[PDB]
């Protein structure tokens, strides 16, 4: 039960770049706080131990500050393999793990190309219904995507899943899928995807009609 | 080398037991404190529980009363003890070991394992229904296939077997509330294409023994 | 007519003992007149005891209490500014990490100290530091200093601890007896006769230091400040409710006893 928060929770970097991560806890843990790095997939990387010492095989562009409360990590150079995620851990009192700070490549801003895909025959046939909305590649990851039927905003009846930056252009990519049972698909005209990220001058809407679909 | 290799684990009622082993090799295993951490997906490292070197344990408020640690030393391995599951113990654990100077002070989790997964849930193993994304045009064009309501993870998904890998997005799956995941993939292509190549999506989902391969068209 | 060594060494003793810092200075002093030598030397022997005095300190109740400890032991001596004479030697004249330092002093004839063609002044410097090192202070013309510091401690078989160990239940063990006692924590501290004698009876210094005087000098009386030092610890314990966890709290305490002798060139005395 000592809290540690990190902050931010992410941050864009290029190259070259100079970042810093923080961390806090909850009460004093003195010094007594480790850093690590994770990758997709991949087990955790010790980096830092006693708010500042180095871990042997680590390069000397990272650091490590702080006491009491207060932490922080900084990659003085950024590289290409420092990418990935930061974990602090406290270890005055058993031991505690941050939240995580994701490091993620900046490039420049990108609109979403949006797509509208109403429900397959097949899977009305079955009872549901799912209309999916597609954002494809954008930068960066803000998006909003509202629903609309007959124009009636819609109610938390819809998830979204986003994927992680593509390793050949840096975006992201955002699905949103609408779920409805096929009593209530059938009941209403227009279905439309309304869609706002900081690359589009206004709100992009894609639209259809179950009537001639 | 040093080594560190999780074992055990997979699907669990709620409610149910499971039992987590690690083979610890290349080291002298008796001199070391050891840990279980655990990281559901999406989220950040947990720490779950820990055994110092002479056998005393050390437990989170999160697991206490419900996991135990354990050590056997003459099979250099570390094992967990898991009962009172709960969907909220989903998630992959690993094993770690803790290093230490020759005057006691500590440099920490040193080397880690791979991990192995554990899936606690009421949801009976279950094949994907998998319905088109029909493309319209804009430019160029979208389509995908909708991978709906599967247990447990992964499913598989190709675009005409191999061959097309490119403008690819097959987005991290959904819980739905049901306890069943759901995803889609997605392509992007020319639309001069759309009324002469032709697109199956291969999905293959191993835990059923469930493949499916869907014709999209407009 | 007289073929033999030229010198004469006069030796003495000051000895005081200081009751409130518990140190019992013992000072031998040896003048070396070499007639055939425009300078005349003193060495000045620095030995007694600095008690340890590693006692529970302090209770705050039945789960958490402070262990004030020895962590260092010093000797320094220093000519103030003005004066004319200088530090010409000192022993050790280096860092010291083995457990015991043993060195016989000789005098080798143009105002050299060395530790068949030698003077004999009749001192064999030996001091042990079991768990500790001597660190040399730097050295000038004027001051001088050796530092005698905790270094390392098994505790009970188990693993060497130091000042700054830490694990993430038991903090630092240093001085922890048990993990889960159901003692009180002032009785909870580490036996000090399983440490370092250091720890319980505390350390004896044995340090030399040679200190040159020009003949032709109008002032042939030259004053020196000798400080023996003990720097302190705090380790405290205190119940987690499922354990003791100790911390180190460094240097908390500085006991000094500080004196200022008059040596006498002309006399070959020191008085205190």
């Amino acid at each position: 039960d000592i809290q540690m928060t990190q902050s931010p929770s992410t941050l864009s970097a290029s190259v070259g770049d100079r970042v810093t991560i923080t961390c806090r806890a909850s009460q004093s843990i003195s010094s007594w706080l480790a850093w690590y790095q994770q990758k997709p997939g991949k087990a955790p990387k010790l980096l830092i131990y006693k708010a500042s010492s180095l871990e042997s095989g680590v390069p000397s562009r990272f650091s490590g500050s702080g006491s009491g409360t207060e932490f922080t990590l900084t990659i003085s150079s950024l590289q290409p393999d420092d990418f990935a995620t930061y974990y602090c851990k406290q270890y005055a009192d058993y031991w505690t793990f941050g939240q995580g700070t994701k490091v993620e490549i900046k490039r420049t801003v990108a609109a979403p190309s949006v797509f509208i895909f109403p429900p397959s025959d097949e899977q009305l046939k079955s009872g549901t219904a799912s209309v999916v909305c597609l954002l494809n590649n954008f930068y960066p990851r803000e998006a909003k995507v509202q629903w609309k039927v007959d124009n009636a905003l819609q109610s938390g009846n819809s998830q979204e899943s986003v994927t992680e930056q593509d390793s050949k252009d840096s975006t992201y990519s955002l699905s949103s899928t609408l779920t409805l049972s096929k009593a209530d698909y059938e009941k209403h005209k227009v279905y439309a995807c309304e869609v706002t990220h900081q690359g589009l001058s206004s709100p992009v809407t894609k639209s259809f009609n179950r009537g001639e679909c | 080398e040093v080594q560190l290799v999780e074992s055990g684990g997979g699907l669990v009622q709620p409610g149910g037991s499971l039992r987590l082993s690690c083979a610890a090799s290349g080291f002298t295993f008796s001199s070391h404190d050891m840990h279980w951490v655990r990281q559901a997906t999406g989220k950040g490292l947990e720490w779950v529980s820990g055994i110092g070197t002479a056998g005393d344990t050390y437990y989170p408020d999160s697991v206490k009363g419900r996991f135990t640690i354990s050590r056997e030393n003459a099979k250099n391995s570390l094992y967990l003890q898991m009962n009172s599951l709960r969907a909220g113990d989903t998630a992959v654990y690993y094993c770690a070991r803790d290093r230490y100077s020759p005057t006691g002070h500590y440099y920490g989790m040193d080397v880690w394992g791979q991990g192995t997964t554990v899936t606690v849930s009421s949801a009976s193993t279950k094949g994907p229904s998998v319905f088109p994304l029909a493309p319209s045009s804009g430019g160029t064009a979208a389509l995908g296939c909708l991978v709906k309501d599967y247990f447990p993870e992964p499913v598989t998904v190709s675009w005409n077997s191999g061959a097309l890998t490119s403008g690819v997005h097959t987005f991290p799956a959904v819980l739905q509330s049901s306890g069943l995941y759901s995803l889609s993939s997605v392509v992007t292509v020319p639309s001069s294409s759309l009324g002469t190549q032709t697109y199956i999506c291969n999905v293959n989902h191993k835990p059923s023994n469930t493949k499916v391969d869907k014709r999209v068209e407009p | 007519t007289d073929i033999g060594s030229n010198t004469t060494v006069k030796t003495g003793d000051l000895v005081t003992y200081d009751k409130e810092n518990g140190m019992h200075k013992k000072v031998f002093y040896s003048f070396i007149d070499d007639k055939n030598h425009n300078k005349k030397l003193l060495v000045i022997r620095t030995k007694g005891t600095i008690a340890g005095q590693y006692r529970v300190y302090s209770e705050e109740g039945a789960n958490k209490s402070g262990l004030a400890w020895p962590s260092a032991f010093k000797v320094q001596l220093q000519l103030p500014d003005n004066e004319v004479a200088q530090i010409s030697d000192y022993y050790p004249r280096n860092s010291i990490d083995t457990k015991e330092y043993m060195s016989t002093l000789t005098y080798g004839f143009n105002g050299n100290v060395t530790g068949g063609a030698n003077v004999s002044i009749g001192h064999t410097l030996k001091y042990v530091q079991p768990d500790f090192k001597t660190i040399l202070e730097s050295p000038t013309d004027k001051k001088v200093g050796w530092k005698v510091i905790f270094n390392n401690m098994v505790n009970q078989n188990w693993g060497p601890y130091d000042r700054d160990s830490w694990n993430p239940v038991y903090g630092n063990q240093l001085f922890m007896k048990t993990r889960n006692g159901s003692m009180k924590a002032a009785d909870n501290f580490l036996d000090p006769n399983k440490a370092s004698s250091l720890l319980s009876s505390g350390f004896s210094p044995d340090f030399a230091t040679v200190i040159t005087m020009d003949r032709k000098a109008s002032k042939q009386q030259t004053n020196i400040d000798v400080i023996y030092e003990r720097v302190r610890d705090d380790y405290q314990l205190h119940w987690t409710s499922t354990n003791w966890k100790g911390t180190n709290t460094k240097d908390k305490w500085i006991d000094r006893s500080s004196e200022r002798y008059k040596i006498d060139w002309e006399k070959e005395e020191m008085t205190n």
